[PDB]
């Protein structure tokens, strides 16, 4: 994605101030909360009937954790999402068979956890280049299905 | 909502569908498979080339379900109950992928049907197949 | 549907946003505009500048209407009515844009009233602005 | 738009078989008609109150024809389309302010009317093509959007 340097900064500037533990785990805890149906993909994990067990749930800060990781670590390759990406991008498509739609429900859950964890800091301006961001992630591991 | 302008227009168009409903709906699969990849990823267990005899039975039941649903255009969400239940809680289609595979349907019902697909008709199946797709990921959450 | 759990969260939320209710709308709307640009294609007559009064006084109108929601949850069709044909008729949006409202409103929500943004009343104000756009975009066709 | 030269063979191969002008005024009728919200941008237009009103509406006919003979020449340049629609990009953001779902919409409903005037011509592989070809439309006539 072309963030402008003033916005790349920003992105920067905050996501070194996240605990990607913490962050990852109330990410992938929420999606699963606030959009049941991404369940399917998680039956191993024990139970999710409930919210409570949900956030509870090891399993999923584990992988939320595992996930976070990933997208950290793209956030750096701005430059090139779809090569840093390609890989993962063939994992969900041919072994995992995850509906791209989900990376979407999940960028956007994720930026309500920031503004959930920033408050202030998380501007109308800072909330727009993450927009970017999450929408370049998505679109990076989707690219690879066929 | 179904206007009875709507539902006269949908039984007319259906009815002439007769009996290749089946065949349609399997084509509408097969459009989809085509056109939208991503929408693969449900049918992981399935055959997918083209004339798979999964793929064949599969639209017969899509095809099914929608005859079933135009029979009873007045009660839709009660004639639908066990396939929202279903959708719901089983297989858990992300609701985006209704609105394409309702766009092959109403392609696949444009090329085998010329005289029938009017702007009008054209309006009201848009506005039946949208209605069905709302009846079946109602009790998503 | 919004469950009776789902209506006590709302009410819970929405009122702790009190006077700031309006200040909120006019948030919510600077982070859509900014975020998805394709929206200011409904305001041309807007001067969408930071602190705009077109856009704080619009902020509360949204807020209002809200709070009437919240107070008429469990009749909602009826107490949006005018919104509806409004939309419907008039304004005309297209109904993919009610979405990006809505994400707006809940991290407006999440930034300013963190202890009450749990995991639980996340998901039920989503569903709620959910059903709210469903309503003012029932009238469209 | 990435189309593999089976996928270019078959829409240059079906779209000499267009009748533009006539294609063009269908489109855009069944637009109006099918998403009657789409009319908020041609009360200049005159009567779109009833489907025969808007299909047989000659200025509605006459815009389809010069709506569709555009995106013809986009048709040539599959390799450029950005650059194609450039210009046009910056007229519908600036001056008409059409939300780009729109383009999206009357793609749609062009693939149906391709395929209610080609019947079995138009099989699941053109249909798929074509697909990717008006999305790569929507895309370029939203490129200049701010
Ligand atoms: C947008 C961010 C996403 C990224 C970067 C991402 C990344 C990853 C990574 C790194 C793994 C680890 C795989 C391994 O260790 O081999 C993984 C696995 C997996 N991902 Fe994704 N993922 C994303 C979103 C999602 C979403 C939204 C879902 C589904 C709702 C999902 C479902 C899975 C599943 C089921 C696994 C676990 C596989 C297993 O148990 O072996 N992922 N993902
Ligand atoms: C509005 C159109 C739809 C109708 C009428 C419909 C109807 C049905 C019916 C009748 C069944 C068979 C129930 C059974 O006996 O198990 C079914 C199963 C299924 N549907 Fe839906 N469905 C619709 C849309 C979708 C969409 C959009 C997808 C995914 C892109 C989907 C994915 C599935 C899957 C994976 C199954 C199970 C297939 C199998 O294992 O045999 N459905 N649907
Ligand atoms: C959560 C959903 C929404 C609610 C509750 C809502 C509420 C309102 C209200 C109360 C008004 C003021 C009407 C009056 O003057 O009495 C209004 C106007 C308007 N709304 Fe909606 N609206 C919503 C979503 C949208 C969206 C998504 C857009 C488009 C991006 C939009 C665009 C407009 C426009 C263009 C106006 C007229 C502005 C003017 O000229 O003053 N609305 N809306
Ligand atoms: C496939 C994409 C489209 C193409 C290639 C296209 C092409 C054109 C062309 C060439 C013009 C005239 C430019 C001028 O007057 O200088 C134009 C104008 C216009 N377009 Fe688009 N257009 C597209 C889609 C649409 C759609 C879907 C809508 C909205 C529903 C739209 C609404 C308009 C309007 C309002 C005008 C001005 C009409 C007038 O009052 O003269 N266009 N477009």
């Amino acid at each position: 994605v072309h963030l402008t340097p003033e916005e790349k900064s920003a992105v920067t500037a905050l996501w070194g101030k996240v605990n990607v533990d913490e962050v990852g785990g109330e990410a992938l805890g929420r999606l699963l909360v606030v959009y049941p149906w991404t369940q399917r993909f998680f039956e191993s994990f024990g139970d999710l009937s409930t919210p409570d067990a949900v956030m509870g749930n090891p399993k999923v800060k584990a992988h939320g954790k595992k996930v976070l990781g990933a997208f950290s670590d793209g956030l750096a390759h701005l430059d090139n999402l779809k090569g840093t990406f390609a890989t993962l991008s063939e994992l969900h498509c041919d072994k995992l068979h995850v509906d791209p739609e989900n990376f979407r429900l999940l960028g956007n859950v994720l930026v309500c956890v920031l503004a959930h964890h920033f408050g202030k800091e998380f501007t109308p301006p800072v909330q727009a280049a993450y927009q970017k961001v999450v929408a370049g992630v998505a679109n990076a591991l989707a690219h690879k299905y066929h | 909502v179904l206007s009875p302008a709507d539902k006269t227009n949908v039984k007319a168009a259906w009815g002439k569908v007769g009996a290749h409903a089946g065949e349609y709906g399997a084509e509408a699969l097969e459009r989809m498979f085509l056109s939208f990849p991503t929408t693969k990823t449900y049918f992981p267990h399935f055959d997918l080339s083209h004339g798979s005899a999964q793929v064949k039975g599969h639209g017969k039941k899509v095809a099914d379900a929608l005859t079933n649903a135009v029979a009873h255009v007045d009660d839709m969400p009660n004639a639908l109950s066990a396939l929202s239940d279903l959708h719901a809680h089983k297989l858990r289609v992300d609701p985006v992928n209704f609105k394409l595979l309702s766009h092959c349907l109403l392609v696949t019902l444009a090329a085998h049907l010329p005289a029938e697909f009017t702007p009008a008709v054209h309006a009201s199946l848009d506005k039946f197949l949208a209605s069905v797709s709302t009846v079946l990921t109602s009790k998503y959450r």
